[PDB]
């Protein structure tokens, strides 16, 4: 269950997103539309550098940046699931107690 | 007839240490020069082949053993006789000795083998020659015996039928929770910036539970008396 | 041997490799080849990689097919970590005794603290003979000699395997002295104490007191044998000294400047076309003879009428051209350069489209009329052009 | 369904073809996604990662 | 030698070595002190690098 959920995330987002992953030339530099959209519409506290996004490593081989990300995201969700299932249980408790 | 069979156990151990010994050798030979650069086409013939085969093969091997054991389940389990239970248990202990060896190969040999291959390449992708075997071979196998053992007990021993020993359930399911560990342990630094131990000696419980059944299926006679 | 797969732009905008040389591209077991070269620490060092404040010189080889005898960078013996300053060049070399029979593609390589490996030039080297024959050796302070390929390995076994057997004996002893099933049952009914109880304990006491003794002794002796000993030597080495000759980017009176001013690569393709505002700045005429990137040399066959010794592979003859119109001195000129090779594509630098920074890096090699060479660094935003035809 | 679950059963609540509904709705969903992906892959077959650093 | 309340002064110069060991942090951040068993002497003021 949780593996699937992991994989289908990006695939099911791609249709909405791709649109803004188109390239534009901007003062002799490349940007995506998104990069720019954010650049245009001024957020009073949102400097690129805060972004928390891919900026590349020597350890990337391929041509896999997303595959591995969605796999990792599924394999972890397996754990988050188990824990949250049983929390869904305690949270379902019909216990009654004596004092506060 | 007799309780202790063992014929089955040997088939596994023999069929197994052989398949691992073949591989070790085949990796000795084709590891060194054939799987040193992934961009080459002798990689596709010698490694990237093995991968593409084993997974679907494993995946079917697993659902196979599963369906079969369920199918051939003893529909009237509770009725089972003291001897035939005792025999059935000894078959279970058997599955566990193969699970034992699978665990060895998958989790120690082909796992710490990967350690030394990291000192040998710089990795073209995550599919090394060592990962093909460790991750997509030695583990799945050890995981599929695990499942076997679990379903065998469940469909032959009244105790494991109408139940799920939690211990056994763990044993059979935490192998799908080592990838989260042993695997992602690797994409440490690459997957890092955006940021004790859960283990499987569940077998303890499982052998403990087996032991209690034996202690039962021997009267005060065999018990106290024969083994003081 | 990964190099092809690593993000293009990083391979470019970090370490610019040049003048790389393998002493001998064949060898006997024990035959002392040496790979060497020089490298330029790019200036616009990517956020992606940590400061090379802390780095490490290595030789990229499938295990120890070749021993490393010694290695030197920035004019130092470099068996430990070293600092590379951003925008200098440094010189290095690695002494490499041959060990394993075979044909091994040997790179110059450097790793960075919070970065990973940067792989440079690699050349097929070929060893022959038999590994059987490999030795070193090395010389101790006290005077003597030892084969590293064999030293100590004996003592290791001598102390591990006895103990491993001891352990294994302990187990077997008890397993056949109260069974599993027996002892589980003993425990299961009231007792227990049928399982244990002195002199089971007296065994323990004895086996224990012996083990402590065996260790005391084991320690005392191995303390007599080798009463020398020092802790592992580790820590970052004293700052490096860069190359100062000449130039060697930003060194001396004589130099060439290069701004990038746009440029384009075809996706997919083989071509990169870039506009370079060169200033010169020496007092001589200069034609552009070379462009290096990830260790690939892109040559102008005008300047390189022939045609040097460099592993395939990795060696283009189409970093052309200008009009060979030697430019200067004094002269402030903008010039167009075309790079067009199969290697640009084969080494996946063409996959600079994939990167989270679309950007070029590396060295420009200017040459005079005589033999002299002038290095200027090039870097900056290149655009892709998308072509039909897969 | 709470009461069904509450008494013995359950299986009064679920049990194929409740399952068969699932399998169908599931299979469609994976399809609609495959499609949705393949199309937005043809529209805009250019594309580059967010530029940052 | 000093009387209680007698205003002695210890002073000197120091060279920040160049091959600063990995073992110790950059001296980017440092603090001047006088090494004495408790406040046997008060510190009235102190200056380094030509500063208070
Ligand atoms: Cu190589
Ligand atoms: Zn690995």
């Amino acid at each position: 269950g949780s593996l699937g959920w992991g994989l289908l995330f990006y695939p099911n987002n791609w249709p909405a997103i791709a649109a803004f992953h188109q390239a534009t030339e901007q003062h002799g530099q490349l940007m995506t539309l998104a990069d720019l959209i954010g650049f245009h519409f001024v957020r009073t506290s949102m400097p690129e550098y805060i972004r928390m996004v891919e900026r590349g490593t020597l350890r990337t081989f391929g041509k896999d940046v997303v595959p591995v990300a969605a796999f990792f995201s599924g394999f972890v969700s397996m754990m988050v699931y188990f824990l949250w299932w049983f929390m869904g249980r305690w949270y379902s408790t019909t216990k009654v107690i004596d004092t506060i | 007839e007799s309780v202790v069979d063992l014929r089955g156990m040997w088939i596994g151990l023999v069929l197994l240490n052989v398949f691992y010994l073949i591989v070790r050798i085949y990796e000795q030979v084709f590891g060194w020069r054939a799987g040193l650069d992934s961009f080459a086409p002798e990689f596709q013939t010698y490694w990237m082949s093995i991968l593409w085969t084993e997974i679907p093969l494993e995946l079917v091997s697993g659902l196979g053993l599963a369906g079969y054991l369920w199918k051939t389940r003893d529909r009237n389990v509770d009725a089972v006789t003291p001897r035939e239970e005792m025999r059935r248990l000894v078959v279970l202990v058997q599955w566990l000795v193969v699970y034992g060896i699978a665990i060895y190969w998958g989790a120690s040999f082909f796992t710490e083998q990967d350690g030394t291959w990291h000192m040998t390449v710089i990795r073209d992708t995550d599919f090394t020659p060592s990962h093909i075997i460790e991750f997509y071979m030695s583990y799945p196998i050890y995981s599929v015996i695990a499942v076997g053992a679990f379903f065998y007990a469940k469909t032959r021993i009244p105790y494991f039928a109408h139940g799920y020993s939690l211990a056994f359930l763990i044993v059979a399911i935490g192998p799908f929770m080592i990838i989260p560990n042993v695997g992602l342990n690797e994409w440490g630094h690459t997957f890092w910036f955006m940021e004790f131990g859960w283990m499987a000696l569940g077998v303890f419980g499982v052998v403990l539970q087996i032991l209690m059944r034996i202690h039962a299926l021997v009267g005060k006679e065999g018990v106290k008396l024969l083994t003081e | 041997h990964g190099e092809k797969s690593q993000q293009a732009f990083l391979r470019m905008r970090t370490l610019n490799w040049y003048d790389v040389q393998w002493s001998k591209t064949t060898v006997n077991v024990n035959e002392e080849m040496v790979l060497s070269g020089k490298v330029h620490v790019f200036s616009a060092w990517p956020q992606a990689v940590a400061n090379p404040r802390v780095s490490f010189l290595n030789a990229g080889e499938p295990g120890p097919v070749l021993v490393r005898t010694a290695q030197f960078i920035g004019e130092q013996f470099a068996p430990r970590s070293v600092s590379l300053e951003i925008g200098k060049d440094y010189a290095f070399s690695i002494n490499l005794r041959g060990r394993r029979a075979g044909r091994w593609h040997v790179h110059a390589q450097i790793n960075v603290e919070g970065g990973g490996p940067i792989i440079g030039p690699g050349q097929w080297i070929e060893i022959k003979g038999d590994m059987k024959d490999f030795t070193d050796p090395v010389t101790l302070l006290d005077g003597s000699t030892v084969d590293l390929e064999h030293y100590g390995i004996s003592r290791v076994y001598a102390w591990h395997l006895p103990w491993m057997a001891v352990g294994a004996a302990w187990i077997f002893f008890w397993f056949v002295r109260k069974g599993i099933i027996t002892s589980y049952i003993r425990v299961a009914e009231g007792k227990a104490d049928d399982v244990i109880g002195d002199d089971d304990r007296r065994i323990g006491a004895i086996v224990l007191a012996l083990t402590i003794l065996a260790t005391i002794v084991g320690y005392a002796v191995t303390n007599s044998t080798f009463p020398r000993t020092i802790p592992l030597q580790a820590g970052l080495q004293k700052p490096l000294t860069p190359i100062e000759t000449e130039g060697t980017v930003g060194v001396g009176k004589e130099n060439v400047t290069t701004e990038l001013n746009g440029g384009v690569y075809k996706v997919p393709g083989r071509e990169l076309t870039i506009n370079v505002k060169v200033k010169n700045n020496t007092s001589q005429p200069l034609r552009l003879g070379e462009y290096t990137a990830a260790g690939l040399r892109f040559l102008n066959p005008d300047v390189f009428t022939t045609k040097p010794d460099f592993p395939d592979y990795l060696l283009a003859d189409r970093g052309l051209s200008v009009d060979a119109t030697p430019i200067a001195p004094g002269e402030a000129k903008e010039i167009v350069v075309k790079i067009q090779d199969a290697r640009w594509d084969i080494e996946r630098l063409s996959d600079l489209a994939y990167d989270t920074d679309s950007q070029i890096g590396g060295l420009l090699f200017f040459f005079s009329p005589d033999g002299k060479r002038y290095a200027s660094e090039i870097g900056g935003p290149v655009i892709p052009k998308f072509v039909a035809g897969d």
